[PDB]
């Protein structure tokens, strides 16, 4: 139209992007803590 | 909750909310393309199908810490899920982690 | 209005007839009155069903945008309350207990008074087609928390506090919000502490039933009887968890209607689970298999069942 819409996705970029924010936020986190385990890892097991 | 919350989540009151007129005035001339119906064909299924996006990733990622990696160092086991290698017995490990 | 009050100490002689022809415009404000309360009836009583998702029907805002149509008529309404009863817009037939109405002083009275009043008529007809409309081979049983008749109190609730969420929110920015000043708040509060108390009903079965079943067994020893640790305990949580199950029906618009249920049933539960939870948390070394919650966590349960 666009709208693109209608509210619920535009307002659902709210969700989407923010689904998108869930999962880049999600990565992100796991990224972050699995990273600095695994470094203490080497760090608990190596080293 | 909230997302939940506006597919059959009324979505009417929000169209209640102009639907008060804004009175004052008096109109009471709300022709918005009411509005947002929406999404019954399939796009429900896709905020659905999102959410199972949202909770698969979960999944995938806690699941990353059921091996422990594997009884030991597959330490960098940020992908991907695979290596069933059963040896259950011992410690080094069933830890995950 | 201003001719009434014109110059006076005078001779004035067709007073009379302007207190004649303007007592017929007080068959103008009386007739728009009682206007007012069978319109509520008919035009409220118009629609048969609740909605889809179980909202307000518009009539409702025909009501109250009807009545800031009576709003900014305000000092020829304040003049227009002249010498008429309360019962000069009411079918005599009512009961008072429908009007959460507890002077006859000036027209600043009349005025809360009577606009309140409407929106008591609204509580009515709207609770009427209610009751009808769930249970429809049933007499309308009114202003009743302690209904040993309805099944969905929790439901009428809800519904009857979205047409009050309307009502206080055009009472929101109007002239009647500053109108209709003093009891009239209170009265609205009463009004929504019905339909409030219907939302606390079958919560106050789950209490009820659990003091009740302190009670019967409050004879003899200490539970040997592990079916009554498991029959307080366990029902316990089987209501306590139909209640949240449909709690999670209603999802509800005004804040203070959140603090409002919230702290209501709350405040209703709580004290029974600490002195009962802590008289027989002592019964096995893992209650756990029999007893499931703190009042910490269940408290939190209550914390976020009120997203």
């Amino acid at each position: 139209k666009n709208t693109t819409s209608s509210s619920n996705e535009n307002p659902i970029l709210r969700w989407m992007s923010i689904k998108m924010n869930g999962f880049q936020n999600e990565l992100n986190e796991l990224s972050g803590h699995m990273i600095s385990k695994i470094i203490h890892s080497q760090r608990l097991i190596l080293q | 909750e909230h997302i939940e919350k506006f597919l059959d989540g009324t979505y009417q009151n929000s169209i209640i909310n102009e639907k008060r007129k804004e009175n004052i005035l008096i109109g009471d001339s709300n022709i918005i393309e009411s509005y947002q119906k929406s999404l019954i064909l399939k796009e429900e299924q896709i905020n659905e199908v999102r959410l199972k996006g949202e909770e698969f990733i979960t999944s995938v990622s806690q699941n990353l810490i059921s091996f422990f990696t594997s009884s030991q160092s597959s330490l960098p086991s940020s992908l991907k899920d695979s290596t069933g290698d059963i040896t259950r017995s011992n410690k080094d490990s069933g830890s995950p982690l | 209005n201003d001719v009434k009050k014109s110059l006076r100490g005078k001779e004035l002689q067709n007073y009379n007839l302007l207190q004649d022809c303007t007592q017929e415009v007080r068959q103008v404000t009386q007739s728009l009155f009682r206007d007012a309360i069978d319109r509520i009836i008919k035009k409220a009583n118009s629609i048969s069903t609740i909605p889809s998702n179980n909202g307000v029907t518009e009539a409702t805002v025909d009501t109250m945008s009807r009545l800031r149509k009576f709003s900014e008529y305000k000092n020829g309404c304040l003049g227009a309350m002249d010498n008429i009863t309360r019962e000069n817009w009411l079918p005599s037939n009512y009961k008072e207990k429908e009007y959460t109405l507890q002077n006859w002083e000036d027209h600043n009275v009349l005025l809360s008074c009577f606009i309140s009043d409407c929106i008591d008529t609204l509580a009515v007809n709207l609770e009427r087609k209610a009751q009808i409309a769930l249970m429809p081979n049933q007499e309308p049983d009114v202003a009743n928390p302690n209904s040993s008749k309805n099944k969905h109190k929790q439901r009428i609730g809800f519904f009857i506090l979205m047409n009050l969420t309307l009502v206080e929110q055009i009472v929101e920015k109007s002239e009647l919000n500053l109108m209709l000043a003093g009891e009239g708040h209170s009265r609205l509060e009463r009004l929504k502490k019905r339909y409030i108390s219907y939302m606390v009903s079958d919560w106050r079965d789950l209490t009820a039933n659990l003091m009740d079943s302190v009670f019967i067994d409050s004879s003899g020893k200490k539970s040997k009887d592990k079916e009554q640790i498991k029959e307080k305990f366990r029902k316990f949580n089987e209501g306590f968890e139909d209640l949240v199950s449909k709690t999670k029906q209603y999802k509800l618009s005004d804040p203070s209607l959140k603090v409002t249920l919230k702290s209501e049933i709350i405040s209703l539960v709580m004290p029974m689970y600490e002195r009962f939870y802590s008289r027989y948390k002592d019964s096995f070394k893992n209650p756990r298999k029999h007893i499931k919650y703190t009042p910490d966590e269940l408290t939190t349960v209550l914390n976020q069942l009120v997203r």
